[PDB]
RNA sequence: GUUUGACCUCAAAUCAGGUAGGAGUACCCGCUGAAAAGCGGAGGAAAAGAAACCAACCGGGAUUGCCUUAGUAACGGCGAGUGAAGCGGCAAAAGCUCAAAUUUGAAAUCUGGUACGGUGCCCGAGUUGUAAUUUGGAGAGGGCAACUUGUAAAGUGCCUUCGAAGAGUCGAGUUGUUUUGCAGCUCUAAGUGGGUGGUAAAUUCCAUCUAAAGCUAA
């Protein structure tokens, strides 16, 4: 599968071709809003090593925050914006010395294929409402240093 | 019992290095430091890029590299 | 400054596959 | 409105900037004949729809209502093949006869290896301008991609002399273009 | 006498039946009681002369008189040089053990190290190995059972001698117990280095017992096959033995040939015995037969007048393959007629010729007179799944034993072009097998 | 509750003690002639990450595991 | 062809269906924080949880809580005094799911609407990947052998070939904070790699796991 092509050309982000695209982008992301939805993830790749399926029920929100964590505040932002979603996890993709850019994965657990499709019917229950908001997403168990 | 992560560099994670390794091209300091290995030698090649880098080993790494980069570049 | 890019491992063509998985069988039988 | 003023400031500076080699390899694409009968091929090997996959489906099912039912055994589909991961799954074996590469994905990075992988493994790829159209040809939205591995004897000639066509016009035109920096002229 | 009388296992018993010895050979018969007494031995032997079974009888009665699990030793190992005579030791003695409760393996360059790692972790009690791998499996591979070494053997000596691996048996001697280590060696004839193993080896004072034109097609790469496959139509009605490298490939020619309907007999070291000497029985009686076999198979067996030798895969000695030749022309009154297959790589080999100082002979090829069947055994591989995995594993197998070849100056897998390799066989694009290039 | 190994104890202090453990092995469990999967249903437990180093241990804890076997009586 | 149509993107809905707030807050989880207060978020519990673990043994084996370890180790104008942890006994015990190679001999996946949770039909979503199978304890492909539970699904013996994994991350410099960890700025790797920890009769050895993703009752 292309998908471990995406990962190491990932690898090599200093490159020519992938310092362009973040220089690119950044300046698209630039004209637009703090916050704003994306049709698709741009590290499909990341997305789905972080859990990502491309069907009903799996929002994308591109998330801008001035340079707690970063990667925890972005996700808090849209914790407050989007009530109804649940935040799944989020990702770096793009960065600005005013700005760091975060792709924030969100699962709503109205529509039936997520109650539904008893792998992802785990979210629905009500403990896991604002994970960011207890530190119980990613980033939130690194800052608070949780392992073995 | 060894994890398989550990047995070895599949021929299929060699080309594909080899192939991004290619398609990206050579950074800034990467760039600076195939002239400056071409002028001043692989001392201060070495010297600068254990500056830019943390430690020796990979400064070691790197140089190697390089200089199969310009081998394979210059003679073929 | 910008150089051209060089392609010196391009130009090298290798005659054979990466991976030498095995055929499935469903790939010659009706499905 | 805002997003109107993004797209034509989109494709603006892309042009402003130096764009890297990898890329630009892109819109310097197929020309206008070629194309036309790349989907002129293509068009003989759309794949089955859902709607006639169902019929056929129930057709046989049907077949297979009688008493006095009826078995036999078919050959194989011809149809292209379209799906990303299969598509450079068909490559690495080889497979793919052909392959096709819309220029226009929003995710690049997506793309960006597939005509190196296809130069070193000589599969004859070609860069075509649109995943749409790609998808109008494959009974979807778009594609960005365009797989053939196998083809029917009445069109195994046709395919080959279309390969060493693409050959002559894609391979040999742009490979020097495709061996320089582009943009980088200010609009 | 015969091998049945002898005090053996019941299973040991049945699989003798079932392979259908019943006498033995005048030096087996005077080296089995030697070998049922537990002592040390070099002993001289044509090759082929049923030796393997020689060994295979007493190591599988001593696994019958210790009964240990497979986890708790690996006892017997075996050495051989090359690939070829290593598989057809492994395809005799797989019944013998199949019948009996031990456990068997192969260690051979060129196999996925990653099979063999996993068997090893699971532990062999027979182990079949060439030199070269098992340095490797020595130092590289952890929890491997190696303390207990019940017995050892060397095959043909002088073989691993001229391919250049005594340095190898040496650290691993070194590496070897040698006090539960009981080492038996054949080897036909014998040099002062062959010695010297010897003396590290054998524990004990052993005691031993001592008993021409030719035709070159230099064919290219991918039309060889199908010029057999011509060659083989105009002559037919005559009996005709093809000399291949890999059983696999003869096995996938001979029911490729099979499909084509050209009748056609089969003899591989895969086989059963029984199928073997019963192949090799219609093809001496019959008088009007194709066969094809591997060098070492017919090495094996006196091979009956015949009307040509055809050799196709490179050969394993030349030097056996030239007193093959002098043997059979000096043996067979009715003109046999040898020829060679060849590549443009190697022409060395034809030097080599000229320093055997026989006579040889340029047999030409018309480019108007070809079969023209490469599409249909084309679409027939697309076609047929059995077909597919049959020539895949006939070249995998072919290119292996190029890599297993000892002389390199005249096969380098480098010279070779992998796609035209890939088209001989029928496919357009090669098989990817792990292979060091 | 569910049979447990009877396991050897680490360090110096208790070095001469003996403990009920968390599960046996695969292999252990294979020794009994029967899968791990399967052997869940029947309630013996079993860990995958230990290691079974110890002779007499091992053999203790299988014909542990027969008498298991033979004291069970399973409805279909 | 100045036409028409494929997409992409964006708006607008008194279009259909849902969802967030607020109170309380004894317990729980994060942020902030003085001489606790405050903020944010639930639930009947919550959190944590199946080793990038502990150890050096004749090794142990998710997490959680109690006794002991113990007022010991360690820390501290080594002053005030601060203050653990392995292991062991006990309670209760539970293991699982992704992401990496193709189904390509047929997206096999699913929301919604409609006629009778299910079934049909139709819109759609989706190949920029939904299904089945595989999470290293391996697993996959076939073939042979038997078994055991509609050319149905699953388990085991043997031969051969294959056998894919978390990067602005690891790490390094510096600044602030904390008692080693955390947060910011410059830099940034490798794959018989990497991390951690012992070890010399030292051009050393072997020891132990696999991070940069996730769920899980008591």
């Amino acid at each position: 599968g292309a998908y471990k092509y995406l990962e190491e050309l990932q690898r090599k982000k200093q490159s020519d071709v992938l310092r362009f695209l973040q220089r690119v982008r950044v300046w698209e992301y630039r004209q637009k809003n703090v916050i704003h939805r994306a049709a698709r993830p741009t590290r499909p790749d990341k997305a789905r090593r972080l859990g990502y399926k491309a069907k009903q029920g799996f929002v994308i929100y591109r998330v801008r925050v001035r340079r707690r964590s970063l990667r925890a505040t972005a996700e808090e932002r849209v914790g407050r914006r989007a009530a109804n979603l649940r935040v799944l996890n989020s990702y770096w993709v793009n960065q600005d010395s005013t700005y760091k850019y975060f792709e924030v994965i969100l699962v709503d657990p109205q529509h039936k294929a997520i109650r539904r499709d008893a792998r992802y019917n785990w979210i629905c229950d009500p403990v896991h409402k604002h994970r960011e908001a207890r530190g119980l997403t990613a980033t939130g168990k690194k800052s608070r240093g949780i392992n073995k | 019992k060894i994890s398989y992560k550990k047995g070895a560099a599949s021929n299929r994670t060699k080309f594909v290095r080899s192939l991004v390794r290619e398609i990206a091209g050579l950074s800034p300091y990467e760039r600076r430091l195939i002239d400056l290995i071409r002028n001043s030698g692989e001392k201060r090649a070495r010297k600068v890029a254990k500056k830019r880098l943390g430690s020796f080993t990979r400064a070691k790494a790197k140089v190697e590299e390089m200089n199969n980069i310009i081998a394979a570049s210059r003679r073929h | 400054p910008y150089e051209p890019l060089i392609d010196w491992f391009t130009r090298h063509e290798e005659v054979m596959p990466l991976t030498a998985v095995p055929e499935p069988k469903r790939r010659f039988v009706p499905s | 409105p805002e997003y109107v003023r993004v797209q034509r400031q989109k494709k603006i500076l892309s042009i402003r900037l130096k764009v890297p080699p990898t890329i630009a390899q892109f819109q310097y694409t197929l020309d206008r004949n070629t194309a036309a009968e790349t989907f002129k091929l293509f068009n003989k090997y759309r794949p089955e729809t859902a709607a006639e996959k169902k019929e056929r489906l129930t057709k046989e099912a049907a077949a297979v209502a009688e008493g006095k039912s009826k078995q036999d055994a078919s050959p194989k589909p011809y149809a292209v093949k379209y799906g990303l991961n299969h598509v450079v799954a068909l490559i690495e074996n080889k497979k793919a006869k052909l392959v096709l590469i819309a220029n226009d994905v929003d995710p690049i990075e997506l793309v960006v290896f597939l005509p190196a992988l296809c130069k070193k493994m000589g599969v004859p790829y070609a860069i075509v301008k649109g995943k749409a159209r790609l998808g109008t040809l494959v009974n979807q939205k778009t594609s960005a991609v365009a797989a053939l591995t196998e083809v029917r004897a009445e069109d195994e000639a046709a395919l080959a002399k279309l390969v060493s066509t693409i050959d002559a016009n894609f391979a040999d035109k742009y490979d020097e273009v495709k061996k320089h920096w582009g943009g980088g002229i200010l609009g | 006498e015969k091998f049945e009388e002898l005090k053996l296992s019941q299973p040991t018993l049945k699989a003798i039946e079932k392979m259908g010895f019943t006498t033995m050979t005048s030096v087996q018969a005077r080296t089995i009681p030697p070998l049922l007494a537990g002592r040390d031995v070099l002993g001289a032997a044509k090759t082929g002369s049923g030796k393997t079974l020689a060994f295979l009888i007493p190591a599988i009665e001593l696994l019958h008189s210790l009964k240990f699990k497979p986890r708790n030793g690996t006892g017997i190992i075996v050495i051989t040089p090359t690939r070829e005579l290593a598989l057809q030791i492994f395809g005799v003695a797989r019944e013998l053990m199949e019948f009996h409760s031990q456990t068997f393996g192969i260690v051979i360059g060129g196999a996925n190290r990653r099979q063999e790692a996993e068997k090893l972790m699971k532990g062999v009690n027979m182990l079949i190995a060439t030199p070269g791998r098992l340095l490797d499996h020595l130092q590289n591979t952890k929890g491997f059972v190696f303390k207990n070494l019940k017995a050892l053997i060397i095959d043909e000596a002088d073989r691993i001698l001229e391919i250049g691996f005594e340095d190898e048996m040496r650290q691993i001697i070194k590496i070897l117990p040698n006090e539960d280590r009981q080492s038996m060696l054949f080897s036909a004839t014998q040099t002062t280095k062959v010695e010297d193993l010897a003396r590290i080896s054998l524990r004990p004072g052993p005691l031993f017992i001592n008993v021409l034109e030719q035709g070159y097609v230099v064919c290219d790469s991918d039309k060889r096959f199908l010029l057999l496959f011509s060659f083989l139509k105009r002559n037919q009605k005559k009996k005709i033995i093809v000399f291949l490298s890999s059983c696999n490939s003869v096995k996938y020619y001979a029911e490729l040939l099979n499909y084509i309907d050209l009748p056609v007999l089969e003899l591989h070291g895969k086989q059963k015995q029984q199928k073997r000497t019963n192949t090799f029985f219609e093809f001496c009686n019959a008088e009007r037969g194709i066969l094809i076999c591997t060098d070492v198979a017919a090495r094996g067996l006196d091979i009956p007048a015949v009307d040509w030798i055809i050799q196709f895969d490179p050969p394993d000695d030349p030097r056996d393959y030239i007193h093959r030749v002098g043997r059979t022309a000096r043996g067979t009154k009715g003109k046999g007629k040898s020829l060679m297959f060849l590549t443009p790589n190697e022409l060395g080999f034809l030097r080599y010729l000229k320093a055997s100082k026989v006579p040889l002979n340029e047999y030409e090829f018309p480019e108007n007179k070809i079969a023209n069947v490469q599409s249909q055994l084309e679409k027939l591989i697309k076609s047929n799944y059995y077909l597919h995995q049959t020539a895949k594993d006939g070249y995998r197998s072919y290119l292996q034993a190029y890599a297993s070849h000892s002389l390199k100056t005249v096969y380098q897998i480098d010279k070779l072009d992998l796609a035209k390799v890939a088209k001989s066989y029928g496919f357009p694009v090669p098989p990817k097998v792990n292979i060091t290039i | 509750d569910l049979l447990r190994p009877v396991v050897r104890a680490p360090t110096v202090k208790y070095n001469r003690k003996v403990r009920a453990g968390r599960g046996f092995t695969l292999a252990e469990v294979k020794a009994a002639g029967l899968t791990a999967a399967y052997a869940r249903t029947i309630g013996i437990a079993v860990d995958h990450r230990r290691q079974n180093r110890n002779q007499e241990i091992f053999d203790a804890n299988v014909q542990r595991l027969k008498e298991y076997q033979s004291k069970i009586i399973v409805f279909p």
